[PDB]
């Protein structure tokens, strides 16, 4: 008997756990991607042609 | 540059004013990108830059073999080669260059000449250089001794050997007893009479008549040679992409008074340079 085929041992996920896990993972990915790629302020450029100096 | 005298060619004097003028407090540029530096950094844009030094050194070699190390374009190329070439390669290639390895006529670099023939030719050439330099040194010493005899020569000689580069050198000399008001006045009288003669119509006409022939002949020659230079340039341009090799364009780069780069800014248009034989100095 093949007891690991798709027709056997399906455990539905409780709704509360499903909602919590989905929200947690979505929030984690969104926050990390935001702070890693969108909240990078040390890449600051100041455009000012009047700060040059020539003798 | 109030007290800077350009006619003076004393290495010590030029060094003092190099220290004064190229000081970093006033000469360092802020937020400036030089086109020459950018182009050199864009052609060889990786960390591995073993390939720039040989190319620029060979550019300088060709330039100074055609025109001599005293040419301003050659000096520019030498300055760049020194900047971008590591001192190990520079040392080895300067040792070879000192041995007539890069000579255009008998150097093994450009010719398929055997070791013994190259050796004898290089020895002859180096001995010739030694003798000519000895004669030139004697002539330079004799001319420098004679120069001090003249009024202006004496004043310039005393200015050159001043301990510190001052803004008002003649005033400091005359206020310290080194120079005499009488000698200064005599030199000024000589200069005034020369100036009056130059702007006098009759004497200027005499001078023009005396010097007209040579100038006219030179103009005729260098207007005739223009066409042939163009024909040679075109014929060589046919070789630009003939093969996979790269053709030389002696001089690679010249001193640009209209669009100065990093060399002109750092050396004040080729005025403050290392005083070594590679720059055409003794
Ligand atoms: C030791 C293991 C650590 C590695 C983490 C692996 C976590 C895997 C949890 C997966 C739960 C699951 O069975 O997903 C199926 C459900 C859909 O329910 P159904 O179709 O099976 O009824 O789909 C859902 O319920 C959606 C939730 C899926 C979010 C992913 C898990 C978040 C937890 C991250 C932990 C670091």
């Amino acid at each position: 008997y093949f007891t690991r085929v798709h027709k056997y041992n399906h455990v539905p996920v409780p709704f509360i756990l499903n909602v919590g896990m989905s929200i947690s993972i979505v929030t984690s990915f969104v926050y990390f991607t935001y702070t890693s790629l969108w909240v990078r302020p040390e890449y600051d450029r100041v455009v000012d042609p009047s700060k040059a100096y020539v003798n | 540059m109030e007290g800077f005298v350009d006619k003076i060619d004393d290495n010590k004097y030029l060094g003092k004013w190099e220290t004064i003028l190229t000081d970093g407090r006033t000469h360092l540029p802020k937020h400036i990108t030089f086109h020459d530096a950018a182009a050199i950094s864009a052609r060889w844009n990786q960390q591995y830059v073993n390939d720039s030094g040989p190319v620029y050194y060979r550019h300088w070699l060709a330039c100074q073999q055609t025109y001599g190390a005293g040419n301003e374009d050659c000096r520019k190329l030498r300055w760049w080669a020194q900047q971008i070439t590591h001192p190990l390669h520079l040392a080895e290639w300067d040792d070879w260059w000192k041995d007539e390895h890069y000579d255009l006529q008998i150097g093994q670099h450009w010719n398929r000449i055997c070791g013994e023939e190259f050796e004898e030719a290089s020895n002859l050439l180096k001995d010739l250089k030694e003798k000519r330099e000895g004669l030139a040194a004697k002539f330079r010493d004799l001319l420098k001794t004679k120069t001090a005899e003249d009024p202006m020569g004496k004043i310039l000689h005393e200015v050159a050997q001043l301990e510190e580069p001052s803004k008002t050198p003649v005033a400091d000399l005359v206020e310290a007893g080194t120079l005499s008001k009488e000698a200064v006045e005599a030199a000024a009288a000589l200069k005034i009479k020369e100036l009056k003669a130059l702007r006098d119509d009759a004497t200027w006409a005499e001078v023009k008549g005396s010097l007209l022939n040579g100038v006219t002949t030179t103009c005729s020659t260098l207007k005739k040679t223009s066409k042939v230079v163009a024909e040679l340039k075109a014929q060589a341009e046919l070789e630009r992409n003939k093969t996979s090799a790269v053709k030389l364009d002696i001089p690679h780069m010249r001193v640009n008074y209209e669009k100065p780069g990093l060399y002109e800014y750092d050396t004040w248009f080729g005025k403050f340079l290392p005083r070594t034989p590679q720059f055409g100095f003794a």
